[PDB]
């Protein structure tokens, strides 16, 4: 009852109590936890049908199914399992064959195609209402991130997918810089136009090294050589970022020790510059290709060169859940994009996701196979009565 | 002991003894900074060692030792004192007479 | 390896535990022996004799069994080339094993694996010398005698060569590190040319840590402790293969099997303090990634290896425990150079002793030399019934035999090789293996008919 | 014709009083704490040598550095001793047991004649015999059971 | 014992339960794995009762009986006996289990006829060598003329795969395990072929790659193709090195002293980066992390970073690319570096892996093998694992012996022969011996659903008269000659399939007394 | 410390860097002092004295809503360009009246 654009959902409540709603076959068996050791071979069939293709698989438990259903009045007949292994090989080799026939060939360079192959998975979704946006965001969140022509592969990891509550689904963005959910720190400017942003890897706090360091104090004056020479080091830190013109910094998330002081964050509020702390290791990939900066571990080779560009970096204070950044525009963009989810629930969302993550698969299907057929229980006619003759 | 990590390498023999008399030494530069304005009757909210009680019976100077802090804002509106927190910091003004 | 909760068959288990300390060949027949003299002992206590009645008479007959033992014995070894003796007494210990597909290929492994590492001048043989090490794959037939020592290489480069022609082993016993002290000592770094001084300090010591034994003329080491990983690029660029890891007895009998000396530090080695050694490799078995070593040639070695292969943990922790057994009895024959005659040759010849002394006088302790005599011929018994034979009537044929000429050497086999001889068919035991079974077994039975009460408790708990 | 060293320190690299912090500031002087911690224990192992002492008895235990030391010196050693098994080798052999290695001389080292270890009952035994001045014995009891021998020993 | 029992929770039996559990613990081992021999057997599925139960499909017989748990004592021997087959020559796992079982119910029917235990080992031990000799005699060597040994070996890979799932694959995964083991040019190490099991696509997709594919993609801001590079790997620390001076600190008396320490340890983490690029390289392999300090470095002259590949994966790079470890950097004229042609990344079920495309002196493989499911993937890594394992000690010994039932009848040959030249005491035991070798040949011919009774009748009666190469034909279910057809097997695997067992079988036989102790935290 | 002579003048060093700071934000006009931190009872002298209100331990959400509608600067530590103690005292908020009712 969760096949075509016709079906329902289905809702499973899990033994810890995170319910989630699910219209995906990938999804649903993962989430069931059934018992039977045949059954979770069916599970890892849908599984692996997400991978190589994304948008099969609720189907492929439908015909897995009836090929099984199928084999109940053959070993009811005196034929051995090892005859009808060779006979469904004949019948899968053979219907191959009919599917070529039925394919069209298509070109990625037309819009008008890859829209419609994108609107066909929404319409068993709860975004079949919105199809109307979500689909036309799906092409060009694929499109503009492929440089078609030159490749018939695509990592869907270079497209990044915000889940925030708040709004509608028509509040959807395909803003294609770099969204942040991290907060900034200091917040009393949140907006920089001709923004430069800068990767640090470098912790701007104390100075301290890997090897067990300790200062000794045996003086009346020394105590004053302690902080007043901390507060210079920092400055030097400061006024070499200040003078390379860059306005915005991203630190990464530091674990040893402090990324970010006190002492470390006055002096950039000063200096008018927005600093976004907690960068988090895995995601500095993302970033460096999104906005075109270069990670910079030490200070002495943080240069204007290894700086990127923005035309709006600002803070958007939004009315939900919270607020996130937005950087608008950027010279040279690389092949990355974001994708904002919004939602009235917490359900729809994780709904909403895995229908856009259903969309963006079956234009990844286009690019390594350039080749599409009529939908709609269209070739499993064409496939129940070529195979009939092929029979007799 | 003070709020640090304050530890103190020993490796003569008159280092020992010098550390325990400057313990007593700093006990007499606070003691010799609450005479300098003539009270009678010291009155502290923390504790008073026995060498503190020293300068004070030969100065005839009669210790209260651990009033509570709220009784220590009520003498200080009845004598009108003013609590002060650091001895060599005394004034003329944060003595309480007409007591 | 029994759970055995009764406090007399708990004696059983550490009379068992006594023959395999002292001789180790006859522990299965001093058990069999000791519930022979109790068995005899029962219908003695129903006619009215005392405990320790029976008790002093089975020392006085006993005794009788000692001094006709030493009757007929003499051995021909001389460890040259009359190994022929030291073949055969070891094939009556791995006879009754399951070791019998390698019974002539076995019993020369433990022949001359013992005469080796024997000192003949104080005839004393140390069984640390001879390690026993066993690895699943193979068959019974591809146990050798391994002329050195077998580890487990642990070479920490895999571009290492895996064999070496002539090995110069430079066996060290420091890891290949900075030295560190034994001590707390919390070195103190002020300035950067302190620091710069820390990275060549470093550098020099690995420089100086791998040039120490190249100037010996080394080329392979051995080490007890770990290995840097600076380290390990430098042994290839001076090509110097070396293990990691050993064990503490392992590099022990690396230094007597190449002849070389344990060295401390790196500052002590010389030309003088190393081993030698000819094929050094490492043998791959099968499909898994152990890689032992195996030492082929060797210069007056005093300290060999059995590699001990089969086809299942079964068949190789038995073969562990059987030709151990075989090592002993090499070992009793330098103790004592005198033999008897096995397969219950030796218990029929010893119970027409006691039974002719047992009329020399029948006073007081006739019934309790007859109950000895009875009990010596319950292991030649035990012969005929495992071999399908009839037991009162094979024995009655042999014992009549040994009365009417002079007693040979005469017994029973399963196959039975024709005739009777013992001597003909090379069944051959040591006579000290004996001599300890008869005085065990009657000193056990002591100590178990000299007990009156037993005081112990109810339930567990 | 053997002499017993019977001592009381230990033959350890690691001989440390669990309170010296032995600061360094530069690596010429740190090499020099590593190369002196072997001096130390290579300057008692001198002191033990050169006084006719092959036979090395000691309470406390003894590393790998002077297990080998003694190998290579053709010296024989013993150590992790019992103290009542060496209190009957002090009335045994007619030395004295030195806890310090400075004063050894020839008035404190032992003298026996025959000291080899045997294989009885399987496990090894150093034993010493042919001192006439013996105010001491050592009956050696074998038996066939654990609680034999103790009835042994009782009786 | 039973009478008068001096045990406290321990039980045992004497001659009536002892042979009478061994010998059913031990047929029922062998009739469980006994549908899993032949090219037409069937595959089991095992499971577990819970906590991450972890189902694992397997038709190989070592894996099936290290993971049920067998509480019965004899029956651990047969487990422990295809243990060793495995890991001796990786094939004849299921092979030994049922021929050491059906020696075994030979023996149980010695049991009425009473006869001795002991004549029953003497018996087998005069069989079995009489069928070291039918092997030995009729093992085929190759030397030169090499086109006759790759045919040969097709034949190995062939009839391994055939009584595995890769049952309809025989024209692709013959080719992917036989040039897995040519390309080695050497010792069979078995870890340079490096298998990755990835989800999507069908048997047929899988392929073997001509160069190497690895993990933890390329740093951040670092090229990620370089054509005509030189590889040069390591196995050294980068960052937060603490170098191997335990018990050293750093005690200043100012502030300004640590920032002149923190930067003389990047500059000397700086020094270390360019002692490795005056080799001349454009990638870089690291077996440790490599953390921002140094990534920025390699990044900024263009060369590659590989972080953290595998303790493993060193030593696959170092036999595909012709290079060294090269762990100390201080001497670039002693440094050997590899060599390839693309460092391009390729995508392969939805994950970028680094592919090392046109490599020279490549003396390793990776089998990029994909799947249905995870089950497949997991059965046909064993199933991978069981042939290039024959094919490396096929290599090391060139001997090959006629499978399909036609060594077992060879071997059932020489044993009846020497049977009829033998008194009546041991000759029993010799044609019981002959009887569990022709079982061999009756379980692959039953499992197809053929009349094995007949087939097996045929054979006995070819092997009577010359026909040293007839076979049992499971294509179309006749008598054939095993030389045409291409149906060979090792000498090795068929020895210790014969050896194996009949050592086996003669433990189980010996025993008389099964004294089982009482266990641990079980009431 | 190495010598006992030294001893006394680093303990009096950990309150005159402590008053040193309450000396320079207090002489410039300050009356009112919020802090979100602590002020300890050694501290607190110095209002009494010179007739200030000292407020410690105020949250951080209603500081920023002071600050910006008192046109305060919501200051850390020491800053402006490597100087030793300057506050920036032209940035001082202002009230018309602070009671406490
Ligand atoms: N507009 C439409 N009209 C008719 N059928 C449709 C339409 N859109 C989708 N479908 C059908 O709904 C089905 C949805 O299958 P789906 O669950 O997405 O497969 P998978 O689980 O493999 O992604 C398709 O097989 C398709 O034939
Ligand atoms: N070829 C043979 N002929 C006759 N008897 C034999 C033969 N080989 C061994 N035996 C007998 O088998 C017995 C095995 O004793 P065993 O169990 O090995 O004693 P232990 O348990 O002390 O090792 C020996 O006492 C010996 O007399
Ligand atoms: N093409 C074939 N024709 C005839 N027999 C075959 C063929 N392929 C495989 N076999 C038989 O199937 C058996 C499979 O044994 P197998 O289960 O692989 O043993 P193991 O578990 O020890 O590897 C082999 O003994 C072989 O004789
Ligand atoms: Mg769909
Ligand atoms: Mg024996
Ligand atoms: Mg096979």
């Amino acid at each position: 009852t969760s096949l075509g654009p016709k079906g329902m959902d289905k809702m499973i409540q899990d033994g810890k109590g995170d319910v989630t709603i699910t219209n995906d076959g990938a999804t649903i068996l993962k989430q069931m936890q059934v018992l039977h050791p045949a059954a979770r071979m069916l599970v890892e069939l849908s599984k692996a049908q997400d991978i190589e293709a994304g948008d099969g698989t609720t189907s492929v438990v439908i015909i897995a199914g009836s090929l099984l259903d199928s084999c109940t009045k053959l070993l009811q007949k005196g034929i051995h399992p090892t005859i009808i292994s060779e006979s469904f090989q004949k019948a899968l080799e053979k219907g191959i064959e009919i599917l070529t026939d039925m394919s069209r060939p298509v070109e990625l360079s037309d819009r008008e195609t890859l829209l419609n192959s994108a609107t066909t998975s929404l319409n068993s979704k709860v975004v079949s209402q919105y199809s109307s946006l979500l689909s036309p965001m799906s092409v060009n969140a694929v499109m503009k991130v492929i440089d078609p022509a030159t490749a018939t592969s695509v990592d869907l990891r270079d497209i990044k997918i915000v889940k925030k509550l708040g709004g509608t689904i028509d509040d959807c963005e395909l803003v294609e810089g770099l969204v942040l959910t991290q907060k900034v720190s200091n917040s009393g400017i949140t907006r920089v136009e001709k923004a430069k942003i800068g990767l640090i890897q470098f912790c701007l706090s104390a100075p301290k090294t890997d090897m067990d360091n300790q200062i000794v104090v045996s003086d009346y004056a020394q105590m004053d050589r302690v902080l007043r020479e901390e507060r210079a080091y920092i400055l030097n830190l400061v006024k070499q970022i200040k003078k390379t013109g860059c306005n915005v910094l991203l630190i990464q998330k530091s674990i040893l020790r402090d990324a970010l002081s006190d002492l470390a964050l006055h002096f950039l509020n000063k200096m008018k510059i927005m600093v976004i702390k907690d960068i988090e290791r895995e995601d500095i990939e993302f970033i460096c290709k999104t906005i075109g900066t270069k990670p910079v571990a030490h200070i002495d080779q943080f240069t204007a060169d290894m700086l990127g560009s923005a035309e709006l970096a600002e803070e958007v204070n939004l009315n939900g859940s919270g607020k996130l950044l937005k950087i608008t525009g950027c010279a040279s963009p690389g092949k990355t994009v974001t994708i904002v989810v919004r939602g009235s629930n917490k359900l729809v969302i994780e709904e909403a996701e895995r229908s856009i993550h259903d969309a963006l698969c079956v234009i990844r299907c286009l690019v390594k196979k350039r080749a599409l057929i009529a939908g709609g229980g269209a070739p499993e006619i064409e496939l129940a009565l070529r195979l009939t003759e092929y029979s007799r | 002991k003070g709020e640090s990590q304050t530890d103190i390498e020993i490796t003569r023999e008159e280092d020992f003894t010098r550390i325990l008399q400057m313990e007593e030494e700093y006990i007499q530069q606070l003691c010799e900074d609450i005479i300098q304005l003539k009270p009678d009757v010291v009155i502290t909210e923390k504790g008073i060692s026995d060498l503190a009680q020293h300068y004070l019976m030969r100065a005839n100077i009669t210790a209260i030792r651990r009033v509570r802090k709220t009784d220590n804002n009520r003498i200080a509106r009845a004598c009108g004192a003013r609590i002060v927190s650091r001895p060599e910091e005394l004034r003329e003004d944060d003595v309480g007479t007409g007591a | 390896m029994m759970d055995v909760d009764h406090q007399i068959a708990k004696l059983m288990v550490e009379l068992s535990k006594s023959q395999d300390d002292e001789i180790g060949d006859g522990t299965t027949g001093v058990v069999v022996l000791a519930g022979a003299l109790l068995e005899e002992a029962e219908q003695l206590l129903d006619r009215g004799i005392h405990p320790i009645r029976i008790a002093d008479g089975y020392e006085q007959a006993a005794r009788v069994a000692i001094e006709h033992l030493d009757k007929i014995s003499d051995s021909v070894l001389v460890d040259i080339k009359d190994t022929e003796p030291l073949i055969q007494t070891a094939k009556t210990t791995l006879g009754s094993k399951v070791v019998n597909s390698c019974h002539r290929q076995m019993a020369e492994i433990a022949v001359n694996a013992v005469l080796t590492v024997a000192d003949m001048e104080r005839r004393d043989v140390d069984f640390e010398l001879i390690k026993v090490e066993g690895k699943v794959g193979g068959r019974l037939e591809d146990t050798k005698l391994i002329k050195g020592v077998i580890v487990d290489k642990d070479f920490s480069h895999p571009q290492m060569p895996k064999k070496v022609e002539d090995a110069k082993i430079a066996i060290l016993t420091c890891p290949f590190e900075p030295p560190k002290p034994k001590t707390k000592h919390k070195l103190d770094v002020t300035s950067v040319e302190d620091y710069k001084a820390l990275q060549k300090y470093e550098k020099e010591k690995f420089e100086e840590m791998i040039q120490q034994i190249k100037e010996t003329g080394a080329n392979l080491a051995i080490c007890q402790w770990g290995f840097d990983d600076e380290a390990n690029h430098l042994l290839l660029q001076n090509n110097l293969p070396a293990v990691r890891w050993v064990g503490g007895p392992e590099i022990e009998l690396i230094a007597i099997a190449t002849g070389g000396r344990i060295v401390p530090r790196f500052s002590e080695l010389t030309a003088e303090k190393l081993g030698f050694a000819g094929l050094v490799q490492e043998i791959s078995f099968g499909t898994t990634k152990d890689k032992m070593l195996v030492i082929e040639q060797c210069k007056n070695s005093r300290a060999v290896t059995i590699f001990i292969r089969g086809g299942n943990k079964m068949i190789i922790e038995e073969a562990k425990r059987s030709l151990h057994d075989a090592l002993c009895v090499i070992r009793n024959l330098i103790r004592d150079n005198r033999v008897v005659y096995g397969g219950g040759a030796a218990e029929i010849s010893c119970a027409l002793a006691v039974s002719q002394e047992a009329d020399k006088c029948p006073t007081l302790e006739q019934y309790a030399m007859r109950a000895f005599a009875d009990a010596l011929e319950v292991i030649p018994m035990a012969l005929s019934e495992n071999s399908g034979m009839n037991p009162i009537q094979t024995m009655t044929e042999v014992r009549a035999r040994q009365v009417k000429e002079m007693n040979p050497a005469l017994g029973i086999d399963c196959l039975h090789k024709g005739t009777n001889d013992m001597k003909q068919q090379h069944v051959i035991e040591t006579l000290i293996g004996k001599k300890q079974q008869i005085s065990l077994a009657t000193q056990m039975v002591r100590m178990i008919l000299k007990i009156d009460d037993i005081r112990k408790p109810g339930e567990s708990e | 014709n053997p002499k017993i060293a019977l001592l009381n320190v230990e033959l350890e690299l690691k001989a440390e009083k669990d309170n010296a912090e032995i600061r360094v500031h530069t690596v010429e002087d740190y090499q020099a704490i590593v190369d002196a911690e072997w001096n130390i224990l290579y300057d008692k192992l001198e002191k033990i040598h050169h006084s006719g002492a092959k036979v090395v008895s000691s309470k406390l235990p003894i590393g790998d550095v002077a297990t080998q030391y003694f190998a290579d010196r053709d010296m024989f050693c013993a150590g992790r001793v019992p103290e009542e098994d060496l209190k009957r080798t002090m009335m045994a052999c007619g030395g004295s047991i030195q806890t310090s290695v400075n004063a050894l001389s020839a008035d404190v080292l032992g003298r026996c004649q025959v000291f080899e270890e045997t294989q009885i009952g399987g496990e090894r035994y150093n034993f010493f015999t042919g001192c006439p001045k013996a105010k001491t014995c050592t009956f050696i009891l074998r038996g066939g059971a654990e609680q034999f021998m103790e009835e042994t020993e009782r009786s | 014992a039973p009478v008068n029992i001096f045990k406290a929770g321990a039980d045992e039996e004497r001659a009536e339960t002892a042979r009478l559990t061994s010998f059913i613990g031990a047929i029922a081992i062998g009739d469980l794995v006994k549908s899993t021999l032949g090219p037409k057997g069937m595959d089991k599925i095992l499971l577990s009762s819970g906590r991450d139960a972890s189902l694992m499909v397997t038709n190989d017989g070592a894996t099936i009986l290290k993971n049920i748990g067998v509480d019965n004592p004899a029956a651990k021997v047969l487990v422990d006996m295809s243990r060793v087959q495995d890991d001796e020559v990786g094939d004849g796992t299921t092979s030994v289990t049922v021929l050491a079982a059906e020696l075994l119910r030979e023996a149980e029917s010695l049991i009425a006829k009473k006869i001795h235990p002991q004549t029953i080992i003497a018996g087998w031990r005069e069989a079995t060598k009489a069928a070291r000799e039918a092997l030995l005699s009729s093992a085929v060597d190759h030397g030169s003329d090499e086109v006759k040994f790759r045919q040969d070996l097709m034949n190995i890979a062939g009839t391994t795969l055939s009584s595995k799932l890769l049952t309809h694959h025989k024209d692709h995964f013959t080719k992917l395990a036989v040039e897995a083991v040519l390309r080695l040019k050497g010792s069979g190490n078995l870890e340079a072929i490096h298998i990755i099991k990835k989800l999507g696509g069908s048997l047929a997709d899988s392929y073997l790659d001509e160069g190497f594919l690895l993990d933890k993609k390329i740093g951040v801001n670092q090229p990620k193709r370089i054509e005509n590079a030189k590889i040069l790997i390591a196995n050294t620390g980068m960052d937060t090195d603490k170098i191997k001076i335990f018990g050293s600190r750093v005690r200043v008396d100012s502030t300004a002293k640590v920032a002149e320490i923190e930067h003389a340890e990047k500059e000397k983490m700086k020094e270390k980066v360019e002692r490795i690029l005056k080799h001349g390289i454009n990638c870089f392999i690291n077996r440790q992390l490599i953390y921002n300090y140094p990534e920025q470095l390699f990044g900024a002259a263009g060369v590659m970073a590989i972080e953290h590949a595998d303790f493993a994966g060193v030593e696959r790079l170092a036999l595909v690319t012709g290079g060294e470890i090269a762990s100390t950097f201080d001497h670039p004229e002693l440094v050997k570096l590899g060599s390839c042609k693309l460092i391009e990344e390729v995508m392969i079920g939805e994950d970028k892996l680094i592919h090392f495309s046109g490599v020279a002196l490549g003396e390793a493989c990776t089998i990029v093998l994909r799947g249905a499911t995870q089950q497949i993937l997991d059965e046909a890594e064993r199933s991978l694992h069981d042939a290039l394992c024959v094919l490396a000690q096929t290599v090391k010994d060139s001997r090959t012996v006629y499978g399909g039932g036609c060594s077992e009848m060879l071997m059932a040959h020489a044993v009846t022969q020497l049977a009829n030249r033998t008194p009546g005491k041991e000759a029993v035991a010799m044609e019981s011996y002959a009887k569990a070798l022709r079982m061999l040949p009756t379980i692959i011919a039953d499992n197809a659903g053929y009349d094995s009774a007949d087939l097996v009748a045929q054979l006995r009666a070819a092997h009577s008269e010359g026909n040293t190469t007839a076979g049992l034909d499971m294509r179309e279910g006749t008598i054939g000659d095993m030389a045409i057809l291409g149906i060979t097997e090792s000498f090795q695997v068929k020895r210790q399939v014969l050896l194996s067992a009949a050592e086996a079988a003669e433990v189980i036989l010996r025993v008389d007394n099964i004294i089982k102790a009482a266990p641990r935290k079980r009431v | 410390i190495t010598d006992p002579e030294k001893l006394d003048q680093i303990r009096q060093r950990e309150s005159d860097i402590t008053k040193e700071r309450i000396q320079k934000i207090l002489a410039t006009g300050a009356n009112v002092i919020l802090t979100t931190g602590g002020i300890d009872d050694m501290c607190l002298k110095y209002f009494v004295e010179a007739g200030a209100m000292a407020v410690r331990r105020v949250l951080k959400r209603d500081l920023k809503r002071i600050a910006k509608a008192s046109g305060a600067t919501i200051l850390s530590t020491l800053a402006n360009l490597e100087g030793e103690e300057t506050f920036e005292a032209a940035m001082l908020g202002q009230a018309e009246e602070v009671v406490q009712e």
